[PDB]
């Protein structure tokens, strides 16, 4: 008569790591890392992504004729930007700030485009053939949908223009506007006028003026000419004094502007879009798992796991399988 | 620190034993057979789910990089950013990388001690009334049968009611 | 005869948390965070903190005129900010690097406040009647005590006023000037004058020079017309050469400032100051314990116990407790 | 692991002794009484506030976040901030959560251990003199009075001393 | 931890053994010695080798700070900077120095264990053809020679052989 | 005859750290740190360190007459600058962003010295004569070897003058000019004219303008004028156009440039550079370990060992000693 006192052994061949010794086979363990991904766009909690397309992040809210499907109201959960867009700041120059911008949209979850300052506004001069080749809608030239290009009146003199926004509304409001550098004095004086020449903004919070620097530059997009694109926020209950003798790239269409109660996103991928769900979206790829551990992006909106540069991570639960 | 029972004196497993970790086998006139210990085998399972919850709960929180975008007049924040996005990925990398290896070294000696303490368990009860082979079995200097192997496993093995029986087998 | 082995067990009801375990009562154990809080401020080292009540920072360090409860020299351990404070910036304009001044003062101990340019600096000009109704004290108008509003005289023109302070002294400066912008023309001719004018600030180490931006701005305490604030640190052997023929507004009382050998501190709260002392001090309230953790906030001065999100952290000592 | 006397082979503890964790109980011709084992108890005590001091003394240093201010154009440095004094919160509070679970498991096992360690060292010197219950307790085969009980206490027992008295009550029994 | 074995029931050390951490001391009518256990001192050899090697390799990666300037105008995020490099430097300090003390405890502690084993190994082996002295030593009821000696070490100790011998002392 | 289990023991006092007991000696251990290091300077990867000597990293790029040394092709593994170099920005004024712009040297490998603009390049002025006390080369007063100082002729005005260099070449450009601000208004027409003038920068992704700002200052090397200097990088294509009626610092010889694929460094030290080899420069010295942390410094260039604030981290591998 006997009796014995054992423990329990299988097939499994599932193998950990230990601090005294790797490779070593255990009959229960559990992988607490994630490596799988679909490389797609879902949405996040059943609300849709902005997909860009052949837009840069500077050509959809600037107004980029070439724009026009994205030219409206929008809401997202995150923003995807395409690497090869076509349409971004299509006439030369540079857009101040430019980052914080992004980040500032970035952390939007809602706009509304209305218009800011009708072409009426500005009284004594040309709001009209403010068009560029460097801007094409299709065969002929433009120009931004947001923005307004003012040129003096062809039969007399371009005097100072003034228009006013009462910000009443709900939400802030978000526009851009411009000065516009002439190469040579010969275009300053024909686009706008000779003398001195100034463009002013002017909020409760806010205070900008400029002036022309007319220089030789070379041609960018067979232009010579540059825009220096300027951004703000126009806060709720605050006003906003445009006054301008020459020069000036008027705000035009703007945007009632929403803030995301936690962080957004901006990724810039190729990855398409798709009517689908996620709960842990990356600039990679959707992740699908119950699993703690990631290889796959530091980059991601929503809940996902903890990213790490592990390739495994296994907890043994059961115990060496000694056949 | 190995406790000399798995891979120790107990030399294999049992592919025979297949409703727990922790167990037994028996021979009587009346048969033979595997069967678990269930209550180290659930006190274990207790244990070792409570560790890979409280391991997982523990990583809950995540750090979290963002895309934001600097201008080539911002090297120095750039810079700045990466190291401290690379900083937080080390150290995460680490601590996730090293605490599994400690802790299934951990987790596999937890298995030997249990297996040492239900030998002990068996050992400390037999007493004399038994022969220990050295290698995790008794052989009974008296006739026990199932309901004798019973009182083993409940913990209640009556080691005077068969003290006369056995030392008469000299 | 017979003797026992066995372990120590009490009434303790304490329990501790384990890897394999939770809730396990043990007979000894120690709780490493505290998360008690006096909801008041004390004293730091024999050194009150410095309460700028109803004035903002900003209202403090310029002299807003309804601040004169804070006129003197000061000396904190810390200084505390109240969320609501309505005397700031009064009359209405932008002050250039405002969050670094916040972040200057705050590395700060002491301040020594000083006559930098008296009004005899100011030869041919008139230095009364520079008030605005923008700043007011009481009823009638008041301005900046640490700044001079320097206007037209009635019967002749600005003309060039100059300045020189050199910093033989001790300490290094801390001082504040601004350029004024009128609104429209017609101040600018009647307070300063038609010509160019321009505002001139020199050091070793500055070279500061500006001209006006007249413009129409939106009203504010009835104010259309705004001023750019500035700031900056005189070195101790440097110089500082001011030079204007109008828009200047003027230096005139400064201060002495002082390194603190540590880091301090700006709270913005609610919390009332009392009579007490306290080895740390956090933005939340007091700590008095000898633990090794917080629970209370991440701000604080003196020297606190680490914070941590954890609501307990408590090592056991003694043994599993089993009566 | 666990060593298997506290709450193992030993039930229970003893609310009965109070100058120590670790002790004695017997029963002699003159009563009963507990007493704790001033050496291994005082050893336990010097380990675990070191042990204790040393995990406070690497606590020692503090993450110390500020209150500087950031402009509307400056969301990315004050992100950046934010989730750096994020980064390290999350860093420290994992570190000592985590080494509380696991140092707690430890000290629970090390008074185990010290526990299972005393019964040896008495079984070893008692051997056939004494009954091994299997429960922490010894049945002697032979008359231990108080200074008999002492000198196992002090590890100090005489086998030989008590050697054929034990043998004649089991060869009377 | 402790397994009682080192600086417990065996008291002491052996300056004389050494090829190795964990073994033997005999004695007979042919001699005396001391022999390491080649097997069991190899084992935690590779182990202890390994728990060396994975630290370090954990260990392989740097926060590494650097040089870059500031402004007097850029006062925060100077300080930012220094807040960061300051901040992972205590937590490699912590990571450092709290696992030099934690598996020191859990290597010693495991050597304690290998010594009480190997003892466990041996006791398991002779059960009554010897005697338990308590302190690591087995005083043999019969003679045991260089031949009977190795048994005990290899692992191979013939109990029924030397049965009979025993049992009349 | 009797057969005893034991363990190994011996000489040894070292002694190791446990989280239950200090100082203890155990038989065998390993020190993980290493706190050794040779105070001096070696070469990464063969390739020699940039010793600027009495030289600042400003006073080398801009082309400091007293820094002929340096002033030529250098390819270097590192740079180290010394303490109380001399020779920096000899004639008073700004480097405009000087710190990014050390930021940028840091991450180079290797510079090549060729001559941008030819002083042949602007007609109708004095492109000689331009030259300062503040700025000598041996026994004269002279000028950066970089840039060109240009005044007005007396026999003509400062006309506009115009210069393009275009980059077709393999790699980036880096390369500074500046503006010169006189400190009264009598030299500002004897120097350049009595109108407003100007400096006019534009590549295809930059554009920059500036005019005099006039202001009265304190003597720096005998120097009450200022320059603000100015630095950019132009891309391959593209293309500079140079325009300006006064006031210029023009562009003279400039450096192309090529990015560091790996970590650059910057070290602040008077240890000597010597002819040897190292897989590990701090900026305290050289180390030669195979150990896993360090005691020395945390800026490093090559390959190091963790930093850390242990003074010894020695893991015990032995068993404790026990004779
Ligand atoms: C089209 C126009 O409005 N003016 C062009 C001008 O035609 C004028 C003619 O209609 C009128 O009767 O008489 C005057 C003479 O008194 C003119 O002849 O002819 C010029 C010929 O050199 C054109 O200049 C060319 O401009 C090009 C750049 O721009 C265009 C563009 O982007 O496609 C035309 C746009 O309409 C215009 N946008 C405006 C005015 O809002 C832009 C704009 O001027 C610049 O882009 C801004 O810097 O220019 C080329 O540069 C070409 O080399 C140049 O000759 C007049 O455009
Ligand atoms: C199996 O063991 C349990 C104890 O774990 C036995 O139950 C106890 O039996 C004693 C007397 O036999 C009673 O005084 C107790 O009240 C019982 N319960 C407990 C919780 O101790 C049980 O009888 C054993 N089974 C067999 C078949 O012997
Ligand atoms: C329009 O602006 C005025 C002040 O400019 C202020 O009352 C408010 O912002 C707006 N008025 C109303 C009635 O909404
Ligand atoms: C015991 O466990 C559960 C939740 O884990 C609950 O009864 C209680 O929160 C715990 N005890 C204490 C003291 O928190
Ligand atoms: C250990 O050695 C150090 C070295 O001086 C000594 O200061 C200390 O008192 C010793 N004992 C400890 C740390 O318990």
């Amino acid at each position: 008569d006997k009796i014995c006192i054992g423990y329990h052994a299988n097939n499994s061949t599932t193998k950990v790591d230990t601090i005294l010794e790797k490779n070593v086979t255990v009959t229960h363990s559990v992988e607490l890392l994630e490596n799988q991904k679909e490389e797609r766009f879902c949405k996040i909690s059943n609300k849709a992504p902005l997909d860009l397309r052949d837009c840069t992040l500077e050509g959809w809210i600037l107004g980029n004729p070439r724009c026009g499907i994205l030219l409206a109201d929008q809401s997202w959960s995150y923003i995807v930007e395409r690497p090869n867009a076509r349409n971004g700041i299509c006439y030369p120059g540079t857009l101040n700030e430019a980052e914080e911008l992004k980040a500032l949209i970035g952390s939007g979850e809602r706009v509304e485009r209305f218009e800011m300052f009708p072409k009426s506004t500005w009284t004594g001069v040309n709001t009209e053939s403010g068009v560029s080749s460097a801007c094409p809608l299709g065969n002929g030239p433009s120009f931004y949908r947001n923005l307004l290009w003012i040129i003096k009146l062809k039969s007399s003199e371009y005097p100072v223009i003034r228009g006013t926004f009462n910000n009443t509304g709900d939400k802030s409001i978000l526009y851009f506007w411009g000065v516009h550098h002439p190469p040579v004095t010969t275009e300053q004086n024909a686009l706008y006028g000779s003398g001195d020449r100034y463009v002013r903004m002017g909020t409760e919070s806010m205070n900008f003026a400029r002036s022309p620097e007319i220089a030789a530059r070379p041609a960018v997009n067979g232009q010579r000419g540059r825009i220096d694109y300027f951004w703000s926020i126009l806060k709720p209950g605050e006003t906003l004094n445009v006054e301008s003798n020459g020069n000036l790239i008027a705000p035009w269409y703007a945007y009632r502007f929403v803030n995301k109660d936690s962080k957004g996103a901006i990724f810039r991928s190729n990855l398409p879009i798709e009517n689908c769900d996620a709960t842990c979206q990356t600039t990679e790829g959707v992740i699908r798992t119950n699993k703690t551990f990631q290889n796959v992006s530091p980059l991601w909106i929503g809940e996902c796991p903890k990213y790490v540069k592990s390739k495994s991570l296994r907890l043994a639960t059961g115990l060496r399988n000694v056949p | 620190g190995l406790f000399g029972a798995i891979a120790g004196f107990i030399e294999g497993g049992w592919t025979g034993m297949i409703d727990g970790w922790y167990g037994y086998h028996h021979e009587n006139s009346q048969g033979s057979g595997y069967a678990a210990d269930k209550e180290s085998t659930q006190k274990a399972i207790d244990g070792i789910t409570n560790k890979v919850n409280s391991i997982i709960d523990k990583m809950n929180t995540q750090f979290e990089a963002v895309g934001h975008e600097f201008s080539n007049l911002e090297r120095r924040i750039d810079n700045l950013n990466k190291r401290m996005e690379d900083g937080f990925l080390d150290v995460w990398t680490y601590n996730a990388e090293l605490l599994v290896l400690l802790e299934n070294e951990r987790t596999l000696d937890l298995h030997d001690a249990n297996v040492k303490n239900l030998h002990e368990k068996v050992r400390s009860q037999l007493r004399d009334n038994a022969n220990d082979l050295g290698n995790g079995c008794f052989e009974f200097w008296h006739k026990c049968n199932n309901e004798c192997m019973e009182s083993v496993k409940n913990g209640t093995y009556d080691y005077p009611k068969y003290q006369k029986e056995s030392r008469l087998n000299r």
